[PDB]
Order: structure tokens, then sequence, then C-alpha cells
């Protein structure tokens, strides 16, 4: 399963956590810094597949930003990093040529979107063009 | 004549730096910020030399001022100019803090650049640098009176414990360390006593922790008046630079679906005059074990079939050593599914040190009214290491 | 729609210092609590406002100890937006108050007894994000009921499923197992994708401890995954991710597949050979488009399948071709593919039936760890190739690490050496090729070798060698270089000084050049290297007469009888009283045969 | 491809948009965020021309910080920093000429083999001028410049010009040409540094008494490389160099120590002038060590060889090396070893008197190592032997564990120092020998119950004690125990034919290693050979050691002195072991 996702930029600024399992506030912090450890030293030509703690993380980056979702050591990895892929995809088209700042001044909304997808831990939905039908029905309220 | 310079938080990330001679690259920043910030045995000593280079450290509060050279260079002039610096930044911008490095950037490069050319400390009076310089700093009840006893004795013990998980192929998955440091003290009168030690301790997942008893008082030193018998002192947790006093290696190959062979080597990463004791290694062993036949030349091993696991016992163990454990095991072909999901091998032991790192400076006990001194006082310290959760996967 | 908060993100960035954004969130903070403890009554878009302004300072790292009531109150309303934004600050910030849980359970009640999707979608989000036992005691019964049911919304359905699930995470006593099994088996033939993939992760959770009840899928799981296989490109457009069917959902499938024995019926089995023979004929074909992501989506069913066949482990045919495909991975531009490859044949390595097929690769596995830069991929490499080490190619596996170790890193180092001398005690056939094993890896690596190991290849030498005279050569030709160290100088010291006469016919290795050697390498190393080789200079002094006086100048000198160390004193005083004292037919004596280890 | 790369509603474009204003006062801002933003790692290099643009001003501080942003750039990336040169060529003849300094100074911070078409003509009409800061930055940068390898056929009128700018009124500047002079004399071709003694040695001892706190660190290191050749000139160089104590803690008082300590050539006692000059040496040294804890610990490395070459400036300051409770460790370790340095045979009353105190803290190191000084003052004077064992006992009668551990390790080097002398000792140390986990202290305890067999009647059962579990125990103490228990059989045979037997069976058959086999055997082959010979081989006297230690080579001790300030004489290792 899914334990927590992560949209970080390289300064070390958190842009967006959701988790999907009990910590402390503290615990979080602790966490979030040595997710953005990790992730930083590695150079581009390194595997995205980074064991962390008991878990492993499957992150990609795009820009200044970094994607990273925290999964058990025996679920798939291919599969959890093209569903990174999907949500940018689906960011992107929902915020027409998303950047940073509209991660910034539309938290709620990214936190509607994945919900949307991630669910429990798990993928709730894939399709691209659902996803969007039902974002735009929902603005349309 | 100076390399460079260096600046870095406690944490161990460089908060600034100003290279003045390309002779020194960033495997320098690497090296410093490998053997010196984050040493684990390495001897304190202001200035060390590494790959041909020289370091000269002084350490403000939690910053770390770092001056490398490459040269034979006066070590009293590195030494003077850090000082007249430091002492020029405070007069500029008061106390020395990471959030004021923050804020002052500008000024901090405006200032390496002006009284340091080429490594050359120039006249650089605190007064005259007003001229030189057009930027303005920002600035921002617990022990019964009557106390009596025939001789003076005291006991410090620094109890630890160290956890840690390690992944198969030996990187630190996880490692942290609780302790605490028990004092029991008969001492005649109201004593006060200073408590002095190292830069180890600052003050689920675990997280960094100093907690202290009441009758603490900070002011480096710790002043305290001790309550007659045994107390808890101060208790913390940490989480850098472990000492982790062994290492596991399994090899575990599978013989098709039949047969399995495990082979488990332990290593003691400690001194050689040092002796761990009481060590027990339990290896997991599949549910569907119809026997194994095991073979180890130090300690003595059983098989636990109520338990499924080996137990290997060492009554003790040296420093810089080696051990093997070698197991075949037959396993009766019940169900040809089910893999045995394979749980980490557990070590427990115990050590004469402080995993941590952590050691007493001095312990200075002054008694007004009566006329003893530390001098008089008996004391003891002791040190014992444990293992909590010493785990690695296989 | 709010222009304050948008002015308010760009303020906090305007801040220059730390002084500046704690006044003014304190600042701010004032106000809002100032505006909620007021007695002027405000609108409810004013609470909408004030209730994401209190989340994003939460968001920003301070805390929040208030404006819970608000929050609550805002489910209520009936407007979507003012609900969506009080359930993400409840589900953000969680209180302790027993009555506003309470009142949180009754809300959340009266929002799922509403008709509207996505007021239950909401609701049912809540309950999944915050799970707590509060939740589960008041919903365990309700949430099933909502899943089953016919009229609802195919979104409903899948919320609900996943809302299950996590229930049962959490609270797996809370959870009974009713007669609504049936309704979860059977919605995989839901024409919705989305609704088969919420039922596959349930099912797969459920049936990892309860595989009865849900043991009836497997048939519609080959059968779905064949219909997704087997589709063309006109055919499921909607969840097709870059010319791939369905991606997400056949994994699911497999990975439920995973969990239960092979199936029993022969169709459904024969079914699902097919379908694994396809994909696998499918992957061998070249890729229908440039962008990577088409690769990675294909390669990850192509891994799926390839694990699902080897957990089965029933088909030779397929394990062949798996092996086939893993060893062509290994020749790939992506260092991802390179890694699961690896990962996928150490898995194959202990399996009856692909031993061969796996031994086949030995070459790429060795030219892949020889040109390999990531370090994890190398320590995968080497792991394999201990793993698939027989006795056929044990001599060719052993040559190979040892090659490896005269470029390799440091801290690998460690991991071959140890894993070389394994192999070599393990497999020995001749004494010689032990002997010259052993001896090259001391002189590769000596800094990492242990004391037992140089101790058995020394009782092997004395014990049934015949290769004294080689045992020797090698020692003298490697003792020659400026970088020889601790272990290589003692080993070489013991040999030489039991062995010297073997290969004292030689004009290069006469007596004296090797004493001359062997004091190069004397003032270099620590004390009980320095007795060791005093023992060979008084064997050196037996063996032979014609250098003994060059010898006894070295023991007479001060370095020796005045030395600070015990031993080492000890050793020199004896020797020379033992070689000036007596004579040459009592020394002799003393240094005889040397009887062979027990 | 090209995700969240986009620059049309970016930060990007904002902060490049900014920097095209003509207001400073936002242009200030938005060049502090550059700055802040370099320093944080982001790649600004897309907005480099427009900090270009920005260059073009009158405003004094836009210009500061644009030169800061250069400087920053010129190390992370020199090429884009070297075509900017064409602006900087054209800014020497503003006023100002603090802007002109800054402009060569960054200038000569690039390293471009071209940049010397823009570099070699500035200089040479930079040092006639009348503010002598601009001759100050062109003497540093000269060094930067030389620098660079090429073959510099000016040079020779480099180096003159330099020459000529010592002989200069104003006093900064040429204690600074002079640091610049001394730097280059460090790659000394076969003709270099020419001797122009008295002209050159005047103006340098009158320039002295006015030049800024490094310009006396500078002129007395470049001085202490010359050798005088009159013992009148001598004694005026001393006699000029003596009054140097000024407020710099160190660099200028090490400075004038290495200057008379090197310059110290005369009549024994022929002129009352060497006494004079050793006592006033002894004030400034004293009080070396009342600074910060690293200048302390440099003061104490280089009172090492300055008490190693001539003991007897500090022969009765033994009180000042005290420990004081709060110092760091590595100036209590420097303290104590000086304090082992200076024990006469006077004194020792009292050092013995701290030293045992020292064993009675709490700081393990420094309690270990105080016990071992303890034992090196018995083997330095003869007439404290009794007092160091009586030390030592005491200690061991405390009852703490690493105390016992390292004083029976000391008496048994003191046993070895003085033999037949404390025969009555062993039984107290006997009652203290089950709190013995250290292998050092049990091959020590081991040792001494070899040796003196006969004065102890109860060493059989003590080793018999030792031999059950002979393993999992360290190699020295296994090679000691078979030593021992050979030389005790050699005294008391026909009672001890188990032990031998034993001991023998154990080392040859049950231990595996190679050595210990092979020492098995050369014992086995002597005892049963004849027992004449093995007596005299084993039990032949044994030549006694002297105290070589603490010694140090007397050229490595010459070089050093030469090298008193350095950090030559703080590793105390050749300064061509680091280049």
């Amino acid at each position: 399963m899914i334990r927590f996702i992560l949209i970080q930029n390289r300064a070390g600024k958190t842009r967006l956590a959701k988790w999907y399992m009990q910590f402390d506030d503290d615990e979080k912090q602790k966490l979030i810094e040595e997710v953005h450890a990790v992730v930083t030293v590695r150079d581009a030509k390194h595997t995205n597949f980074v064991e962390f703690r008991n878990f492993k993380i499957i992150y990609r980056r795009y820009a200044g930003l970094y994607f990273c979702i925290c999964v058990d050591v025996n679920d798939n990895n291919l599969a959890y990093l093209e569903a990174i892929h999907n949500f940018v995809e689906v960011l992107n088209e929902y915020f027409h040529n998303v950047c940073e700042l509209d991660l910034v001044f539309n938290f709620y909304k990214v936190y509607t979107v994945v919900d949307e997808m991630f669910l429990a831990g798990e993928i709730r939905e894939t399709s691209q063009t659902k996803v969007l039908k039902q974002l735009l029905m929902l603005q349309s309220l | 004549m100076i390399g460079g310079l260096f600046i870095y938080n406690h944490k161990g990330e460089v908060l600034i730096s100003r290279v003045y001679r390309d002779d020194i690259g960033r495997n320098a920043v690497d090296a410093f910020r490998v053997n010196v910030i984050h040493a684990r045995q390495q001897v304190r000593s202001p200035v060390t030399n590494i790959a041909r280079t020289s370091f000269f450290h002084v350490k403000r509060s939690n910053i770390w001022l770092a001056a490398v050279t490459k040269q034979n260079v006066n070590a009293a002039m590195v030494f003077e100019f850090l000082y007249k610096m430091c002492d020029v930044m405070a007069a500029y911008f008061g106390k020395i803090s990471e959030e004021n490095i923050k804020n002052n950037f500008v000024l901090i490069y405006e200032l390496l650049d002006e009284i340091l050319d080429f490594g050359y400390p120039q006249n650089s009076e605190t007064g005259a640098l007003k001229t030189f310089i057009t930027q303005q700093g920002i600035k921002s009840g617990w022990r019964r009176e009557g106390i009596k006893y025939r001789r003076n004795e005291l006991f410090l013990d620094v109890l630890e414990s160290v956890n840690l998980l390690m992944s198969p192929q030996g990187q630190v998955l996880s490692a942290h360390v609780s302790g605490r440091v028990v004092m029991k003290s008969y001492l005649s009168g109201m004593p006060e006593c200073k408590f002095g030690m190292n830069d180890k301790i600052v003050i689920s997942i675990a997280i960094d922790d100093c907690t202290f008893h009441q009758c603490v008082r900070l002011s480096r030193s710790i002043s305290f008046i001790p309550p007659d018998g045994e107390f808890e002192l101060m208790r913390y947790r940490t989480t850098k630079d472990i000492i982790l006093p062994f290492r596991v290696i399994p090899l575990v190959r599978e013989v098709g679906r039949t047969k399995l062979e495990v082979k488990v080597v332990i290593k003691s990463n400690f001194k050689p005059s040092l002796l761990a004791q009481k060590i027990e290694v339990r290896i997991p062993t599949p549910l569907n074990t119809s026997g194994v036949q095991v073979i180890c030349m130090k300690g003595k091993a059983k098989y636990k079939a109520s338990e499924n696991a080996i137990v290997w016992k060492i009554k003790r163990m040296a420093g810089m050593k080696e051990s093997q454990i070698s197991a075949e095991i037959e396993l009766l072909p019940t169900n040809d599914k089910k893999k045995w999901a394979r749980p980490p091998i557990s070590m427990n032991f115990e050590v004469p040190f402080a995993p941590s790192g952590l050691k007493v400076r001095y312990l200075k006990v002054f008694e007004p009214k009566l006329n003893y001194s530390d001098h008089d006082v008996i004391k003891w310290v002791r040190y014992i290491g444990r293992s909590g959760i010493y785990e690695t996967r296989c | 729609g709010m222009r304050g908060l948008a002015v308010f993100i760009s303020d906090i960035r305007n801040c220059k210092s730390k002084e500046a954004e704690i006044k003014r969130i304190n600042k701010e903070l004032a106000n809002i609590r100032s505006k909620f403890k007021g007695d002027k009554a405000l609108d409810g878009y004013s609470k909408k406002k004030y209730v994401c302004k209190l989340l994003f300072i939460f968001l920003l790292g301070h805390d929040i100890d208030f404006g819970h009531m608000e929050a609550v109150n805002l489910l209520s309303s009936n407007r979507y937006t003012e609900k969506q934004i009080g359930y993400l600050f409840i589900s953000v910030l969680v209180n302790s108050n027993s009555e506003l849980i309470r009142l949180i359970n009754n809300a959340i009640k009266n929002d799922l007894a509403s008709r509207n999707p996505t007021f239950m979608g909401l609701a049912l989000h809540c309950i999944a994000n915050v799970g707590s036992r509060e939740m589960a005691e008041a919903f365990a019964g309700e949430i099933p009921k909502i899943l089953v049911a016919g009229d609802t919304m195919d979104s409903v359905k899948q919320s609900a499923a996943l809302c299950l699930l996590r229930l049962y995470r959490t609270s797996p006593d809370l959870v009974p197992m009713g007669d609504w099994t049936s309704r979860v088996v059977h919605l995989l033939n839901d024409q919705h994708l989305g609704v088969v993939t919420a039922a596959t992760s349930l099912i797969t959770t459920l049936a990892q401890k309860n595989p009865e009840e849900f043991k009836t899928s497997v048939s519609l799981a080959v059968s779905r995954l064949s219909r997704i296989v087997t589709s063309a490109s006109t055919d499921l457009q909607d969840y097709t991710y870059y010319f791939v069917p369905a991606p997400w959902l056949s994994v699911k499938l497999l990975r439920l597949l995973q969990c239960y024995p092979p199936p029993e019926d022969p169709a459904v089995r024969g079914r699902l050979t097919e379908c694994l023979e396809t994909i696998l004929n499918k992957a061998q074909e070249p890729p229908k488009s440039k962008k990577v992501q088409h690769s990675n989506a294909k390669n990850a069913v192509l891994f799926e399948a390839i694990s699902l066949i080897i957990h089965h482990d029933s088909e030779p045919n397929l394990l062949v071709r798996a092996c086939n495909q893993l060893g062509q991975f290994l020749q790939h531009r992506e260092t991802n593919l390179r890694y699961l490859a690896l990962e996928s044949m150490c898995t194959l390595a202990s399996s009856e039936f692909s031993h061969e097929a796996v031994k086949t690769h030995i070459e790429t596995v060795i030219n892949a760890l020889k040109t390999e830069r990531d370090v994890s991929v190398r320590q995968r490499a080497v792991d394999l190739l201990y793993a698939m080490c027989d006795r056929s190619n044990a001599q060719q596996i052993v040559a190979e690490m040892l090659s490896y170790l005269e470029t390799a890193d440091y801290s690998i180092r460690e991991e071959i050496v140890l894993k070389v001398a394994i192999l070599a005690e393990k497999y020995a056939v001749d004494y010689t090729w032990y002997v010259d094993t052993i001896l090259n890896l001391i002189r590769i690596a000596g800094d990492y070798v242990s004391e037992e190991v140089w101790y058995r290849v020394i009782q092997i030498v004395i014990n049934r060698d015949d290769v004294q005279g080689y045992a020797a050569k090698t020692v003298f030709e490697a003792l020659q270089a400026p970088a020889c160290h601790e272990n290589l100088v003692k080993v070489g010291g013991y040999i030489l000084g039991e062995f010297g006469n073997l290969i004292a016919g030689d004009p290069r290795s006469s007596p004296l050049i090797q004493f001359n050697l062997l004091h190069s390498k004397f003032h270099l190393c620590s004390v009980p290297t320095r007795a060791l080789l005093l023992s060979t200079y008084i064997k050196f002094v037996n063996l032979f007469p014609e250098v003994k006086a060059t010898i006894q100048d070295v023991l007479r000198s001060d370095s020796q009888l005045k030395n600070a160390d015990v031993e080492l004193q000890q050793r020199a005083v004896e020797y020379l009283r033992l070689s000036t004292v007596a004579s040459t037919d009592i020394l002799a004596t003393v240094l005889e045969e040397m009887p062979p280890f027990p | 491809s090209k995700y969240f790369t986009t620059n049309k509603k970016g930060e990007i474009f904002e902060l490049k948009a900014e920097l095209n204003n003509e207001k400073k006062e936002k242009r200030k801002e938005a060049v502090k965020k550059v700055i802040a933003a370099m320093t944080v790692g982001k790649d600004v290099s897309s907005l480099f021309p427009d900090v270009v643009n920005c260059m073009q001003t009158d405003n004094l501080e836009l210009k500061k910080l644009v030169y800061l942003y250069l400087m920053n750039y010129a190390k992370s990336q020199p090429d884009m920093a070297i075509m900017a040169v064409n602006s900087f060529v054209k800014d020497c003849e503003d006023p100002n000429p603090l802007i002109r300094a800054l402009a060569v100074r960054t200038m000569g911070c690039i390293r471009v083999d071209k940049i010397t078409e823009y570099l070699c003509e500035p200089l040479r009409k930079c040092l006639k001028d009348e503010d002598p800061y601009v001759r100050k930055t062109a003497a540093v940068c000269v060094a930067k410049l030389h620098d660079i390898n090429a073959q510099m056929v000016e040079d020779q009128g480099f180096l003159d010009s330099l020459r000529d700018l010592i002989a200069d009124s104003n006093p900064m500047v040429v204690a600074n040409a002079v640091a610049a002079l001394s730097e280059i004399s460090e790659s000394h071709p076969n003709s270099n540094l020419l001797d122009l003694n008295p002209q050159n040695i005047n103006k340098l001892l009158t320039a002295l008494n006015e030049c800024t706190e490094w310009g006396q660190i500078f002129i007395l290191d470049c001085l202490s490389n010359y050798n005088p050749k009159d013992d009148r000139e001598a004694q005026s160089i001393c006699e000029r160099v003596t009054p140097r104590l000024s407020h710099a803690n160190s660099a200028v008082v090490l400075s004038a120590v290495k200057v008379l300590m090197k310059f110290l050539e005369l009549l024994p006692k022929d002129s009352d002038y060497y006494n004079m000059l050793l006592k006033k040496l002894a004030p400034p040294l004293v009080t070396l060590l009342s600074g910060e804890p690293e200048v302390q610990y440099v003061a104490l490395r280089n009172i090492n060889l300055i008490v190693q070459k001539r003991p007897e400036i500090l022969k009765q300051e033994i009180k000042v090396f005290f420990v004081k409770y709060n110092d760091p460790i590595y100036v209590k370790l420097e303290k104590l070893d000086i304090m082992i340095r200076l024990a006469s045979q006077a004194n020792i009353a009292q050092v013995l008197a701290e030293l045992k105190e020292y064993a009675t803290e709490v700081d393990v190191d420094f309690v270990r190592k105080a016990v071992r000084a303890i034992g090196r003052c018995a083997i330095k004077v003869e007439q404290s032997a009794e007092r160091c064992v009586s030390t030592l006992l005491d200690l061991i009668q405390t009852k703490v564990n690493y105390v016992v551990q390292e004083a029976i390790v000391v008496i048994r080097d003191i046993f070895r120092k003085y033999p037949n002398k404390y025969e009555s000792i062993i039984a107290t140390l006997c009652e203290n020998l089950d709190s013995l986990d250290e292998p050092d202290a049990r091959a020590a305890m081991i040792w001494i119950v070899g040796e003196y067999a006969e004065r102890i009647d109860n060493a059989d059962e003590l080793l018999e004690s030792f031999l059950e579990g002979f393993h999992d125990e360290s190699t020295q103490v296994q090679l000691t125990l078979l030593t021992a228990i050979v030389k005790l059989f050699l005294k008391k045979p026909s009672e001890t034919q188990e032990l031998v037997q034993q001991v023998l069976s154990l080392a040859t058959q049950d231990s595996d290693n190679p050595d210990l086999r092979d020492r098995g055997y050369i014992y086995w082959r002597l005892l049963s050979t004849d027992p004449v010979t093995a007596k005299e081989v084993v039990l032949s006297e044994k030549p006694l050691i002297s105290e070589e230690t603490d010694l140090i080579e007397p050229t490595l001790l010459d070089e050093l002195i030469c090298h008193i300030g350095s950090l030559a004489s703080v590793y105390h290792k050749p300064p061509n072991a680091f280049v």
C-alpha cells in the first residue's frame, strides 16, 4: 500500500503532504526532512527506487519539484512510477500548464484531486478523461 | 595564505562558503563534513590534516567555522584571524546564530571579501571598516538539611540502549540510542556540583530528546545539588553518529525447494581492548522445518521448535574479531507454496562503553560550609551500553 | 473567489525575516479568533474563508488550537464548497472533544442518508482518511449496505469498497464476514473498470486472510485478464494509458491471482497460461512508441506476469521464456529495468526448472557487473553470482570476483572477499587451486581477510600440499612489491621460513636475497609480525648455515635486545642464546620437521 | 520533457522583469534575492545578462552588490564571467579609487589564459597612484597572477616594482609587499631573494614599530629566513626584536621567539647578554598560556620544542603547566607532556603530588594518561622510584578498575627497569588479581608472576587458575602464559610436570595459531633435549632499557626550531611531509 505522498521543492519547502498512516507532527517533520535529504543527494543517473527506513520510495523529478510516494517493500515499482506520472499529467491538464504557484494557491483543489485518485492507500481511479470530467463537474457547481 | 573559509550549521549542512584558491575543491568540503563534523572516534584537535589539507576549526554556539589551507601557514595567524573576525561579526550584529547568518548573508559576503584578500589578513580594525562597508547589519526543596556521612562517595552510571535495523547489504536503515545518567551520591551537607560533558548531546520515529531533573541549572556546564540516594539526572535520545558495536552478515542459499543453507558472520567493530559479554543471536527458520544440522566454532548453537529458531550463545568476545555459524536445513515438502518470508536476525549483547559516543569530562564538588572538596570525594564512573531492538534483515 | 487569502500568500512570501512572519501570523490569528468570539453574526462565506486561512496557517508549520466549532458547523450547509472545506479541515486536524466527535458522526450519517452521490463521496472520503475507532463503530454495519445497493453510483461504489478496505485494515475485529461477499465477488463483472479495480484491491486484502470465501473469483479474474490482454486499439479507450490496455487493473489482477494456489479447473488454468503466453509474446514485440511511459507501463504488467509465473512454478516453458526475457533486460539503457531484472533472476535462482536457464546468463551478469556504475546494481549482480555458483562454474565465478577486486571500490571489497573465501572453502576440489586462490586473495585485499582464513591455508599447506614449492614460489614473487602489508607479510614470513630450502636452488631466490627482502619488510610492521619474522630468522639460521653470521648481527642490534615490548626482547634473547650456545647439531634438534596439524 | 519548466507565470519571469527596472530601491532588493537564490544553489544563468545591465549605474551600493555576484560566479562559472572583462577594463580612470581597487581585485580573481591582455596593462599603471590602497591591492594580486602558469617575461619588472615599493613612507602597504615577496620566494630559483642587507633591514626594523598587527608577523616571518654575519649585528637585531611583547596573543610573540632562538649564537659567558636574553624569553612564553584554548594548544606545541632544544629557559616555571579542571582535553594532554618534560630531581615531590591528584578524577582518558605519567617519572628520575611505587600501590588500593589496570601495566615497566629491588610488593599485587579485564593488565600480571618465581610459593595455583580458560583469550596472553610457565618449570622442577605438559598440549594441539604452535615446539624441543642448556637459554640475563621514548631526532628538532611558528611545529613533522 501507500504510506505517504509528498510534493517538494529543491530548497526543502514541502508543497504537498498526504498521510495514510498514523504519525505525530514531530515525526512527520522528521520523515519529511529525511525524505528530502535522501532524494536530494541522488543524481539523475541513479534509480528512482530508494529504500527508506523499512519502506521504499518511488520518486520523480520535474524541474525543481520532487514527487515522492512511499510504499511497502513488496509492492510494484513501475506501476506506482506510472501512477506518479499520470497524477502529474492530470494536474497539468487541470491547472492549464501547472506551476509551483498553482499548487501553492490552490492546495484544497490539489487535495481534492489526490483524494480522487488515491484513497485509503490504494489506487482509486486511473482514467484521465473520467477524472477530468468529474473535476469539471465539481467546479461547475 | 588562507585557502578558504566555511561556515557550517550543527546538523552538518554548509551555511556559507568562500573559497580563495582553486586548489581546494568540493572534495575538501565533503572531507570536512565527514571526518571532523561527523567524526565518531577521531581525537579532537583544532588543527587536523587529511589528504594533505589542513583544517582549523572554531566552534561558536552551534556554528562551525573552518579555515582551509594546503600550505605551511602560520598556525597562530589562522586562529587570531578567526577570533578577530568573530569579534567583528559579534560587534556588527550581536550573538552569532544560524538565523542571523541567514539574514545577513550579504554582510557576511561583504566582510569576507573585505578583510581577507587572497588569504592575506590586511588591516581590519573594527572602527576602520565603517568607511569600507556601506551596509548595516540586522540585529535581533529537594534535599533536607542536616545530612552526615562517615565518608564521601558518588557513583555515575551512563546507561544506554542502541536500536538498529539494517539491510542485508549493510545499509543502515535506522538507528537510535536511548540513554540516561544515574547518580548515586552519599555526600555530607549541601554540596554544589558542576557537571561538564562533551558535545554528543544537543539541548514510531525516534527524534532527539534531552530532559533534565528538577534540580539542574543551566547558564558547557550543569550546576546542581544532588538529592540523597539514587536519582536520575538526565535522559536523552540521540540519532546521529551512533557507534554500532556489531555487524551481522547473513548468506542464505535456497537449494531448490527441499534444502536450505544459512551462513551468518558476525564482526565486532570496537577497540581490541574492550570486551562484549552475553551475546545471543537468534536466527529464524521456516515453519516446515524437519531438522537442522548446525556447526559453529564459537559459542554454542541449538534449535528450538517451539520458538522455531536457532539460538547462538557466545559468552564473550573481544573487539576487531569475527565469527561464523553455518547451518544446513532439511525441509519436508508438505506444501509447494507459501514461500518462507524471512524475518530479521536478532542480536543481544552488552558493551562496556556508551554507543552514542557520550563521555563525561568532569564533575567538581564544592562545599561552602564544610571543608571537603572534589579531592576528598571518591568517584566511580561506569558506562553500560546494551542492545534494544538489534535487527539485521536476512 | 478569496482575494484576501490570495494576497495573504503574497504578503507572507514578501516577509524578509522570521520576526515579520511570526508577527503577521500572530496578528492574523488574533483577528480570526476575535471575529469568531465576537457577538456580530457573520455569513457562512466568511466562515469558509477563515477556515481555509486557518488550514493554510497550519500547513505553513505553526499549530492551531481552535476553530473546530465553525468547521464542524460547516458540514450542515447545503453548498458543496463549504462542505468540502469543512471535511478537509476535519480530516487534516483531529479533535478529542467527544461531543464534537459524536456531532461529526451524526453529520456524516445524515450525509450518507442523502441520495446525492457527491455528498456520499465526501463522507466516505472523510471516513477513509480519518478512520478513527468511533467512525468504525458507527459505520461498520452501514458501509457494506451502501456498497452492495444496486442503485448506487459507480464512484460511490469505488469509494465504499476502499472505505471498507481501510476499516478492515485498522479495525479487523469490528468487521464481520457477512453475506455481502457474493456481491463483492460479482462486482468484478461491472462494465466500469474503476469498480473492478476497487473490488480487486478489497478482495486481495480480504483473501490474504480468508481464502475460502473469495476463492470463486479466480475464473472472473482470468476472464477479465484475457479480455484486457486480447483487446484491440479501439477497445477500452477510456482506460488505455499510452497504447497499453489497463496497466494497473491487470497488475492488480495478477497480484490477486498470486495469493491463491493454482486453479483447480483445467479450463481456467488453460486460459491463464494462454494469457501469460500472450503477454510474453506481446512483450517480445518492438515498441510501438518512443515515449518511455509506454515502455514502463508494459514492463509493469510484464514483471507482474513473471512474478506470478515464478510463484506458481509449474510451467517449464514459461520459466524458460521468463529467463530469456530477463536476460534480455540486462542489455538495456534504463537502470530501473536492469535492477528489476536482477531481482527477478535472483528470485528464479531458487527454482528447480530454471537453473540452466539462469546459468546461461553468467557472461551477461559478469559483463553488467564489470561495466556497472550504480552501486545497487553491482550489489545485486554480486548476490546473483553467489546464488548461481555451482561446481562447474565455481572456478569461473571465483576468477571473475578476484579480477574485479583489483578495480573494486573499497565499500564492496569486504563483501566480495568474504564471499570469495566462502566459495573457495566450499568448492575446493584441487588443493593447488584453493591455495592459489587464498594466496591471491590475501595479496590483493589482506586488509579485509580474517585470521581464520590464513590459519586454514597454512594448515592445508602443511598437512597435504605437495605444492610446498608452489606455495613458496608464489609467496616469494608476491612479497617483492612495495605495497605488501600485514597479513601477506605474516603468511609470507611463515611460508618462507618453513620452506625456503625448496626454492633456494634458483638463482633468483638465494637465501641472502630472501633474508634481505624479509628484513626490508621487517622494520615497517607491528610487533606480532616482527615476532613471527624473528621465528622465521631462527628458522633460516638452521636451514642456511651460509647466512648465519649475517643473521646474528641482526639480533644483536640494540633494536632487539633493548626493545620496549617484552615478547620481542624475549624472542631475540632466546634465539641469540640458542644460536650462540650449544652447537650446530643441537640447533637442528629444536627446529625439526614441524609435525603437521591435527 | 519540459514539465513544470514553463516560464510564463513563474517566479523566474518575475525576477527577470524586476531586474530591468530603473529604480534602485527595488533593484537592491532584486539583487539581494538573486544573491540569496544563487547561495541556495538555484540556476540564475538566464538572469546573468540583466545583472550585467545592472552594472551600468552610478550608485555605490548597486555596483558593490553586482560585483559580489560577479565574484560568486567567478569561482562557480569562470567562462561566463570571462567575457565581462570588457566592462571591467574601463573602470580604472574614475575617481574614488576604492572602486578601482575592487575592480582590480575582481579581475585578478578570474583565471583565464587570455585575460592577461586585459590584466597585464592596468597593473603597471596602478602602482603609481596617490592612494596607497591601490598599490596594496596590486601587491596582493601580483601573487595571484604569479599563480597562473605562464612564462611571465615581465617578472623581472614585477619584482623590481615590488622591491621599489618597500621604500615607501606609507605602513600596512609595505607590510603587504614584504608578505608578497615572502610568498614568491617560496618557489625560489637558484638566484632569488637578493640580500640588500643594510638598507632593507634598516627600513624593515624602522617600519616594524609602526606596522599593523599582521605587519609585524609578516616582517618577522620574512626576517627569520635571513642569516646574520656579524656578532654585533646579531646583538643589535636581537635587541631590536625583544620589545615584541605586543597585544597580539601569539603570532607576534611566537614569531619573535622564533627569530630570537634562530638568531642565538654568541660567546657563552664572555658578555652578560646571553643570560639576559634567556631570562627575558620566559615571561612571554609563560603569559602565552592564558589565551583561548586553540592558541594555548599551539603555544604548548611550540613550548615542547623550545624545552627540547634548550631546557634552561623554562627550568623553574613548572608551576604554570599544571592542569585546570575545565581545560579542553587536547590542552590537558600537552600540559601533562610538558610537566613530565621538566620534571627534575628537585620538584618531583610536588609534581608527584599533582599526578596522583589527577588519578582521582572522572575523565578516564586523562586518568590513564596520568598513571602512565606517574610511571614515566620514575624512569626519568632514579631518586624517586620508591615514591612512585608507593603512589602506584596507593592507586591500586583505591580499588578503581581502570586505575588498577594501568597501575599494574606501569609497575611491570618499573620492575623491568629496576630488577631485584621490589620483590616484597608482589603479594600486595596478587590480592588485586580478580579485576583484570584488559589483556595488557593480564599479560603484565602473568609476566610478573613468571619472574621472581622463587619469591612466590603460590605461583603454581595462580597459573593453574589461568590455564582453565586458555582459549577465548588474546594471543599475547597465551604467549606470555607459555613463557611464564616454562620459566616457572626451570626454577621449580619435579613438582610442576603437570603444568608444562598441560600448557604445551594446549598450545601445540588445541591451538591452531601457526606461530604459537611454532613456539610450543621450540619450547618442547628444549625441555626434552637437555635441561642444562635450556636453563641458560631461557633464563639468561636480560639487558636493561633506557628511556628512549621521550627523545627526538636532532636534525628534525633543529628544523622545527627553524620553523617554530608554522604548522611544521604543530604536527612535529617535516614540511615536505604534507604538500
